[PDB]
């Protein structure tokens, strides 16, 4: 339940990762914080 | 050299060097593995059937 | 070896009033440099003894400044100008300048 | 045995025998004793090793009266509680190795009476060649 | 905040061989130090029996204790041993461990009664 003004420190991230065999990657999530993401260039 | 008239006592299972032996060994057989080519690109789906027998 | 004595072998305080002990060696304690290897102890029984003045004019960490220490040549000066009945024991004067190491034999204090 | 008569042959060679008869063969266990990509790390932590050995050794006798002598008569006496033995009977009777089995305890003081005694002649020569 | 602690017999034979121990924490024994032995005969006076030293000195005994005496450090084990061989019933007394440094003795053991006794 985030205010508008305080920004969360923490942001969800999902994304593709390869698996031990490499034909099949997977879908997977993590958390992060603001310092460590930053925003390449709707979605 | 022959030694006479002495006696040691000797003692195979608290015995060093055989512990130097199996850490030589394992230190070579890791060292001659380095040059050598990783398997990582072979960890893939195989679609195995039984040999034509 | 180096002879230590103390005067008086007895002396029972009264509190408010100060108590003096002369030591008198038997050899000249002055080193060449310029020091004297001089030490005070005080006897507390079954106990290591309490340590009041090494090289006269010094002070043991551990000792409040109640105490004075003097001397010329072998007749060296232990006062305590203010005595308390934390003063009992027997008290020691050693030396520490010629081998072997030598003690004295101490006055007895206590209360009067 | 084949060394026999001619009493010697190679090094450790003499260690079965009494001290007296391996007092005169002491050249070759002096002798065998400095010559002899991570492995040459090894090789070298061994070399290094056997040198500081001997020159810790070289530098125990120097410090003593005798530089290279290899048998040297001293000036400090012997306390007769520690041998505790017949003097004639040890050099026909021992081996080296009971007999630092015999004086294990009895080490480390004679090193520092050998220093005082060395000292001692050094300051007594300093004397009498500065009276002269 | 140096600490010595004796260890080691209170009631021995006469004509034995008497030896004791003392711990030493809070510093280190080979310091510009002698790590010293000194006793008391009971309602006596102190009799200073020797040291030893944490540099390479020769230990210097009391001419008087008739050469019975070896202080035998041990560096590895921060202690500092006395011995006393063939004792008699006139050797009982107190038993101090104490370091001679730039002060004289500050640092003492508590005292052990050895009390020599058949
Ligand atoms: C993880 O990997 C999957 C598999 O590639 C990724 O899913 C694919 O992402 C692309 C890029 O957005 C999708 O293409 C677009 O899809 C939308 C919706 O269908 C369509 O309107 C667009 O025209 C375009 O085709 C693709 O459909 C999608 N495939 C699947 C099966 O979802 C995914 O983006 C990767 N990352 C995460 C966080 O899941
Ligand atoms: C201390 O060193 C100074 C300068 O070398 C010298 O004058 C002085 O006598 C020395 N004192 C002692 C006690 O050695
Ligand atoms: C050497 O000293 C130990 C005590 O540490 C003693 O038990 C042993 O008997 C001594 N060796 C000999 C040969 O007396």
């Amino acid at each position: 339940n985030i205010t508008d003004d305080m920004r969360g420190e923490l942001k969800n991230c999902s994304f593709n990762m390869t698996t031990e065999l490499r034909d099949k990657k997977q879908k997977v999530y993590s958390l992060f914080y603001r310092l460590d993401v930053v925003q390449i260039n709707s979605n | 050299i022959h030694l006479e008239n002495v006696t040691e006592e000797f003692n195979m299972w608290k015995n060093n060097m055989v512990e130097q032996m199996h850490t030589d060994i394992i230190s070579l057989w890791d060292q001659s593995l380095k040059p050598c080519v990783k398997l990582t690109p072979l960890c893939v789906t195989l679609q195995c059937t039984n040999v034509t027998n | 070896d180096v002879v230590m004595t103390q005067s008086p072998l007895s002396l029972s305080i009264t509190p408010g009033q100060p108590a003096s002990i002369s030591c008198r060696s038997s050899q000249s304690l002055v080193h060449s440099d310029g020091k004297t290897y001089l030490s005070w102890y005080q006897q507390k029984p079954g106990q290591p003894p309490r340590l009041l003045i090494y090289q006269v004019s010094n002070w043991y960490s551990g000792v409040p400044d109640r105490f004075s220490g003097s001397g010329t040549g072998t007749n060296f000066t232990l006062k305590i100008s203010r005595v308390e009945a934390a003063d009992v024991g027997v008290y020691y004067c050693g030396q520490g300048v010629h081998l072997p190491r030598t003690f004295g034999q101490g006055t007895k204090v206590d209360i009067k | 045995a084949v060394g026999i008569g001619a009493v010697f042959l190679g090094f450790l060679g003499a260690a079965g025998s009494t001290m007296g008869a391996a007092s005169m063969t002491l050249t070759v266990q002096a002798r065998n004793l400095l010559s002899g990509t991570v492995w040459g790390i090894k090789q070298l932590q061994a070399r290094v090793l056997a040198v500081e050995r001997y020159l810790r050794d070289q530098q125990l006798l120097g410090i003593w009266g005798c530089s290279g002598k290899l048998i040297c008569c001293t000036n400090v006496p012997w306390n007769s509680s520690w041998s505790n033995r017949n003097l004639s009977e040890i050099w026909d009777n021992m081996t080296w190795l009971q007999w630092d089995k015999e004086i294990s305890n009895y080490t480390q003081i004679i090193y520092g009476l050998l220093e005082e005694s060395q000292n001692q002649q050094e300051k007594n020569e300093q004397d009498l060649l500065a009276l002269d | 905040q140096v600490q010595l602690v004796e260890s080691g017999p209170g009631l021995v034979r006469p004509s034995e061989t008497l030896s004791l121990t003392c711990a030493v924490s809070g510093a280190s024994i080979r310091t510009k130090a002698w790590w010293s032995w000194i006793r008391q005969p009971p309602g006596k006076g102190l009799e200073w029996i020797g040291y030893v030293s944490g540099g390479w000195d020769l230990p210097n005994y009391n001419p008087s204790l008739k050469n019975r005496v070896i202080i035998l450090k041990d560096t590895s084990l921060n202690q500092f041993s006395l011995r006393l061989t063939s004792v008699t019933a006139a050797d009982t007394a107190l038993y101090y461990c104490a370091r001679e440094g730039p002060e004289d003795f500050d640092v003492w053991g508590p005292g052990f009664l050895v009390t020599v006794s058949s």
